[PDB]
């Protein structure tokens, strides 16, 4: 059966997989003590009589943000063991999480995987939750996705990172951190889809018009990308795209799988009623730069590939329709040699909505997730930030003090300089 | 034991398929255009 | 006392034989729980072209549901006349070949199509006598396209005398659904073209103009694509089925419709296709549906037929009829547009009678034409690749599960000698 | 089995065929749904003349609807007896013309007349013999005048053998209902001399005189108006439609009254028309039916025939007539007053029988007559272009489309042309 | 289809809005709240079940005039992105409307144009409100105007303008403003309608005999103009005339294309059932200077191309004998070159009287649109007190700080000086 693993490593994958879950609950009607009133089979395993419980681990090296779900309304639904802890966290150190603190928690964590996998019949992809931004999502990133591919070869992971913004930075070492991150996310993560915080605070604002969103208020509608993605699993529909049918359309180059993230339609209450909602304007609605997930500007680069996850009472036709007029648009530019851009999945089942969320009850919904040559600017960002720091030396003593020295810094440069010429030179024509 | 099966759409007027248009039963009924194809049946003056 | 053996790869051929196998059995009258309750004895009198007899009077279908998601197989027993296949035919595995054409042939289709074959092998030494083998599947996919095509290889090889119908899909010029439609498909025709005895081309643009400009539908769904499809390919074995004045079974089509072996490829249109509001203005004669089946329109293959000539038009007419309102019709559309149809083979669109139309139906006409209009499609997925090729682009999948870059080359290299026998008669 | 195929375009040509399809439908009794309710054999008899036989007795018009504003559609189809055209027949865009008669003819036309050939051509063809194509428009508006004009260009290449009875509303010396109506006329004009193989001048100002003089109508409409040209051109075909003792088809009164290919303008006449209240007082008989023949007044169109003398009259007589009266009538309206009758021509009137009356009417006559007085109407229309000409007023808009001024010059040279030709015999 | 978009700018703007989308509500059943209990594909969208969205924008500078519309009764029938408002006013400044804070607004503008070009299938005009008067008026509206005409090309952009009267003016600086916008609206706009205030007040004081009307009584009136010219679209008649109609039969020169307005039974209550109201007797009515919308003399000029649009119970022979009683009246002068100077259009639907407003409910209303010559006496007048003010050099210090320079003043000058000779030299014989 479809079967995804879904890991949660630092405080911001703990604190969307939290949100994540709120909403696989009501999806597949489970209470959240974990007794339903088979698509549940994908996310939950059954247990015993009347229990179900998720496929999921939640560690991080910090307490209160695991403990904060043990005392949580969802006290019975995670398995009491699955929540793994530690002492004290990484002090957003790459070196911490990844060398020293992280050594002995890394080693629990791949024994609870193997009981997931062993419970579970056809294992289909990892969902790992984490931020590059921080020490633990970062340095004890690395170090799970190490081990998982040696563990398990050949077997798909995607990766929902979520990457600093270029205005919004809430600690001073995140380009450090993130270029460190990095460095592993080519050669083990199959696919990685690029989030930033700032983007989904700009579509909070103007889409979802209140004035000053959470960090609750960006879990919740990054949840809904998620169960959308892996909807065709749980949910059938026309034109059902698998797990591993992602990695053959998005990935055309190996060091190439960073995929930016649009959920099209976000509209509020009192909005939808007066909105015609249509296939054809949500999937422009897709396409508008700034229901971008990540902060970046599409009409600077080329898409490479596409894939759209439609859900709700879609015909196929308007789809078909809407593709079309798509195309014909100058706004939006492809590469020249792919010129079947398309993948397209339907699924038959409206998105739930959260009770007292933003979001309102729609018909349909798009999610656009692409691989384009525009994402080369949020690397270079980073890249250039990175060097500044660097280039005086600043915050390197943390780092050379717990096992790291001084040379893996030049390393993860010139794996991005690597990165960068990759998408120059792929995006240009030939 | 299976998988969850929404209902497949269907657009108005219950058509549930091609039955009625290929056997040549139920005719006289309402067609997506008369004339150009934006316009439809029961929608003008 | 001829028989075919269905088989059904991929999500593309599993959904359309479901629906096609629907249509079937009700134009044979049995009800989904498998009992027999039509009104005439035409049509218990050939049951075993599709039917196996069962006990209790149970017609288990010559079905064998083959592909690599479980929920394509949960999708067919869940919905309407889903109980009438054996679980035994259910031969499906686990992995999913996720649009990879190397996937399903060469590394994971190993595993399964072992277990294939020995299911179509037990199908086929129960009948007494094989007409031929009637697989639907797409090209632009990996499960029913790369597992599909090794199938092909594999039944021919060990039944050479014997018939082969492929109803594939084609992917689309206009549409991309997804982003490997020029990878699969040149892959599966480079497979098809040595193997498979007549294949037949379908594509859902043109499906979906039929619903929206003839039939007029508002809302085509994904289900009324395969009825159409369904239609044809209950007309093409009319004549296994049912009694007709001129009989035109899978060999009669075989030998008429392909000058040489290499051009198989074919396009086939349904007939009396009109929108239900226009159903009362209509007349039905021989003459109207003859103009209905050479407009380009009706026709569910993209390729336009004003393009290329005809080398070879079957048509196979069902009901009662005048014999030669049909024939000189034939000899009508020969001269109102000679140039249109091919010179070195005269008299080109030839035909047949069946006096059993479909249910409903005064009078029906199934055309098939083998026609070089179908170069123009293939150059547009042969481009394509090309395209892609020349960058290794989307190409590591294909190269992770054992294929060299020398396939690739050969597979371009018969899709342009393909092209080029089309262009060469052309002239 | 001598078939017309009727076209209406524009809004006032979509209106006079509602109104001329209500009234011959109602001739022949075929109800609006579209069954057969007449009482006589006879109405059977000749109904492929206008109408197509369909499977379940229904009978669907060879008309064919077009226009470019959608408005008029609505009004046909929501209207009594709009039901029985054909679907597929309803062929039309959706920008609207705007009263230019350069945008009816250039710009959009290139993509209307290409789907509306391929209706006519399937009409034409499914037909086993043609008598010609009876088309209704105006000459006042840009949606029948500009797009008409080009049908009948396109058609008579395409049909030379076939004649081409047209049917034109032409501008008021009284009113005006458009701006640029003599820039309309004039460039219809100039195009229907050299295609339209006959023309009926019609006018509404004619039409109101009539309603209020011999009808006495209190409130005449475009319903009331439409009646009595649709009343004229079911006696036109009344030959054809029915058996007579002296038949007269389309062809038969195309050689009688056209002494040259140019002057092919006509100015027409229904005979029995009576008030409401003097339908008692009044006795059909056959003198008395031919003083109101001949009466100006009665004349449908508005140049008066005493200004000008007569080329050649033609008369259809319809009812259970004897046919001394017929010909001593038209004997005696010769030699009453000779001076308005053409000199080299002897006997220029004409008459034929067909004695089958309309519905509840004893006897009635239709009357067409070629006269030189019809200058005057050619003469004030090319008189109001030339003042607007001079100082290019309305202009702009034209040659927006592409429309250079030379094609303008050439119009009014045709107008000139062809008002001292009918000036040329009337000395 | 057949649909026009309406297009409100300004203080004048909306307020004639506010009185016009209360019109279009009554000819199709439709409440405040926006639920029917098809006709109205003109100026309604379908949206969802039974509800319709107007086929508008409420656009202002000022935010005191748009939220009256959002706090008002009318708040549940426009979608709320639709209405778009500003941080601040024009202050009857055409340099602030066209220059300085009015670019950032035009952006925001023209992407809701453009969402309600996509819904709809077949445009067929643009409806456009402004006043010259105003900054706001005149230069947002000279802004919007060459926008659409560079984005939507051909399309028949029909405008009713609101003029300085001579006698009552509102502001000082209006002739500034009057000038700068017309040399925007002779190139841009295809058709325009001329409406004057101090005529609507002797209107109202003469025919529908109020002795102080207000603001909301003249858009009353008005209102049932655009609603006049715009029911042939909505509703069947026996001469229909579309929008295109218009243009290419009461525009004889491209530059002059300013037609004249006027009324027919403007009758109050009282006075409905002792007025005899026949075919003939209100086209009689329409014609005389008392029912004109502006203040200008129509005996000093020759009617160029007159359009009458009847709605109700008209015979067309009626309104064919009015035609030639017209014509033949020695006081009414057509021009020496156009003997075919009227045109008809019936429609059969009677006028929809507004509950609690000042009209009464009447059979028969004729809307008389007519190109004349004495539109250059406007101008005439316009003209003069432009160089009255300029001579002295006043109020232009206002105007060249906020982005302009001299030389606009002087050109606008010269491209409106030359349309009072192009107006004679139309009107004189030859
Ligand atoms: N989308 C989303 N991002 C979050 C949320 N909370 C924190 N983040 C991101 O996480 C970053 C903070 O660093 P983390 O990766 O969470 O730190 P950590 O993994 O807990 O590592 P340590 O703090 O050393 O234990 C911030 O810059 C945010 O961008 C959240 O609730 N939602
Ligand atoms: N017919 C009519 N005219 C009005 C109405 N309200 C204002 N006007 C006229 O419109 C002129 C100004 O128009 P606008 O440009 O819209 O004024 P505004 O939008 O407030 O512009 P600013 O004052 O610069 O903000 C005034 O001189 C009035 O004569 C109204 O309700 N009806
Ligand atoms: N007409 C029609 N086309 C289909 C159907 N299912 C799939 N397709 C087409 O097949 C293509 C996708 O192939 P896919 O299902 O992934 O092939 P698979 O790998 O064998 O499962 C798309 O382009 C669809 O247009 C169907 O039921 N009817
Ligand atoms: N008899 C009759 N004449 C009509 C009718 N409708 C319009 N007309 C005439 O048509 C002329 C206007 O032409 P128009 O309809 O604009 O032509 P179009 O551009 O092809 O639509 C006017 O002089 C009317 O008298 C009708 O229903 N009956
Ligand atoms: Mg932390
Ligand atoms: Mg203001």
């Amino acid at each position: 059966m479809r079967e995804v693993i879904s890991i949660h490593i630092g405080q911001a994958g703990i604190q969307v997989g939290n949100a994540c879950w709120e909403l696989y609950c009501l999806e597949h009607g489970i209470q959240p003590d974990g007794q339903m009133p088979d698509a549940f089979n994908t996310f939950f395993s059954e247990t015993g009589a009347g229990k179900h419980v998720p496929r999921c681990i939640f560690l991080d090296l910090e307490p209160t943000v695991v403990d904060e779900v043990r005392t949580g309304t969802y006290r019975q639904l995670f398995h009491p063991e699955q929540l793994i802890s530690g002492k004290e966290d990484a002090a957003n150190n790459f070196a911490r999480g990844h060398y020293t603190i992280g050594k002995e928690i890394v080693d629990l964590a791949l024994d609870r995987i193997r009981k997931l996998a062993d419970n579970c019949t056809g294992l289909q992809g990892f969902l790992v939750f984490n931020a590059v931004g921080g020490g633990t999502g970062s340095g004890l990133g690395s170090l799970l996705l190490e081990r998982l591919s040696v563990d398990y070869g050949k077997k798909s992971k995607l990766g929902f990172t979520v990457y600093p913004s270029p205005q919004v930075s809430t600690a001073v070492v995140e380009p450090y951190n993130s270029v460190l991150s990095t460095h592993s996310l080519l050669e083990h993560t199959d696919v990685a889809v690029m989030l930033d915080n700032e983007a989904i605070y700009d579509i909070c604002r103007r889409s979802l018009d209140i004035e000053r969103p959470t960090y609750t208020n960006l879990n919740r509608l990054i949840a809904q990308v998620i169960s959308s993605l892996t909807a065709s699993l749980r949910f059938d529909g026309a034109l059902n795209v698998d797990i591993t049918e992602f990695q053959t359309n998005l990935v055309p180059y190996p060091r190439i799988h960073f995929m930016l993230s649009s959920y099209a339609p976000i509209i509020s209450a009192e909005k939808a009623y007066h909105e015609q909602l249509s296939v054809a304007e949500i999937t422009n609605a897709a396409f508008e730069p700034a229901s971008m997930m990540v902060k970046c500007d599409p009409r600077h680069g080329k898409y490479m590939a596409c894939c759209l996850m439609y859900r709700g009472d879609v015909v196929p036709k308007d789809v078909n329709a809407s593709v079309a007029t798509i195309k014909t648009k100058r706004t939006i530019q492809f590469v020249d040699w792919c010129p079947t851009g398309f993948k397209c999945g339907i699924n038959y089942q409206p998105p739930t909505v959260v009770p007292g969320g933003d979001l309102a009850k729609v018909q349909r919904a798009v999610c656009m997730i692409s691989n384009s040559t525009a994402i080369g600017e949020i690397f270079s960002r980073l890249d250039h930030k990175f060097d500044l720091m660097y280039a005086k030396r600043a915050f390197v003593h943390w780092y050379v003090g717990e096992g790291m020295e001084e040379g893996e810094f030049s390393e993860a440069r010139e794996d991005l300089a690597a990165l960068e010429k990759d998408f120059e030179e792929v995006g240009a024509e030939s | 034991s299976g998988r969850l099966r929404p209902g497949s759409p269907r657009g108005a007027d219950g058509r549930n398929g091609l039955y009625g248009v290929l056997q040549m039963t139920e005719a006289g009924g309402t067609d997506s255009w008369v004339g150009h194809p934006q316009i439809d049946p029961t929608k003008g003056k | 006392m001829r028989e075919i053996v269905h088989i059904q790869g991929g999500q593309c051929g599993n959904q359309i034989g479901a629906k096609f196998w629907e249509v079937v059995s009700d134009e044979h009258g049995i009800d989904p729980t498998g009992t027999y309750h039509g009104d005439s004895d035409l049509q218990l009198e050939r049951i075993n072209v599709y039917f196996n007899e069962a006990t209790g009077g149970r017609y288990v279908p010559r079905a064998i549901l083959m592909d690599l998601e479980p929920g394509t197989m949960d999708s067919v027993r869940s919905g309407p006349y889903g109980q009438i296949f054996r679980p035994d035919n259910f031969v499906f595995g686990q992995t999913g070949a996720g649009n990879n054409w190397a996937k399903g042939h060469y590394t994971e289709g190993a595993e399964l199509i072992d277990s294939v074959l020995d299911v179509v092998r037990k199908e086929a030494e129960s009948c007494d006598c094989l007409q031929g083998f009637q697989v639907c599947h797409s090209l632009g996919g990996g499960t029913g396209s790369g597992m599909g095509t090794l199938l092909i290889s594999k039944i021919r090889e060990e039944y050479p005398d014997r018939m082969m119908l492929t109803f594939s899909v084609v992917p689309s010029p206009k549409v991309s659904d997804t982003v490997v439609e020029p990878y699969n498909a040149t892959l599966s025709v480079h497979q098809l073209v040595e193997n498979a005895d007549e294949c037949m081309v379908l594509d859902n643009e043109a499906l979906y103009d039929i619903c929206f400009r003839t039939l007029k539908l508002t809302t085509p769904t994904f289900g009324d694509l395969n009825h159409l499809i369904s239609a044809v390919m209950s007309g093409i074995t009319c004549c296994l089925r049912f009694p007709g004045q001129l009989n035109a079974d899978l060999r009669k089509l075989a030998v008429n419709l392909i000058p040489f072996p290499r051009l198989h490829f074919f396009m086939v249109g349904f007939t009396p296709l009109t929108s239900r509001g226009s159903q009362q203005y209509r007349a039905l004669t021989v003459p109207e549906l003859t103009q209905q089946m050479w407009d380009a329109k009706n026709m569910m293959c993209a390729a336009d037929p004003r393009h290329g000539r005809y080398l070879t038009a079957s048509a196979l007419f069902r009901g009662r009829m005048s014999t030669k309102e049909v024939d000189e019709q034939m000899l009508n559309v020969q001269n109102k547009n000679s140039s249109y149809f091919v010179e070195w083979i005269p008299n080109n669109v030839k035909s047949s009678v069946c006096d059993i139309p479909p249910k409903g139906l005064k009078m029906s006409a199934t055309f098939i034409g083998n026609s070089t209009a179908i170069q123009e499609m293939f150059k547009r997925v042969s481009e394509q690749f090309t395209a892609m090729f020349r960058r290794k682009a989307f190409l590591h999948w294909y190269t992770g599960e054992g294929m060299d870059e020398m396939e690739f080359t050969e597979a371009e290299s018969n899709m342009n000698d393909l092209v080029s026998e089309y262009q060469q008669y052309q002239d």
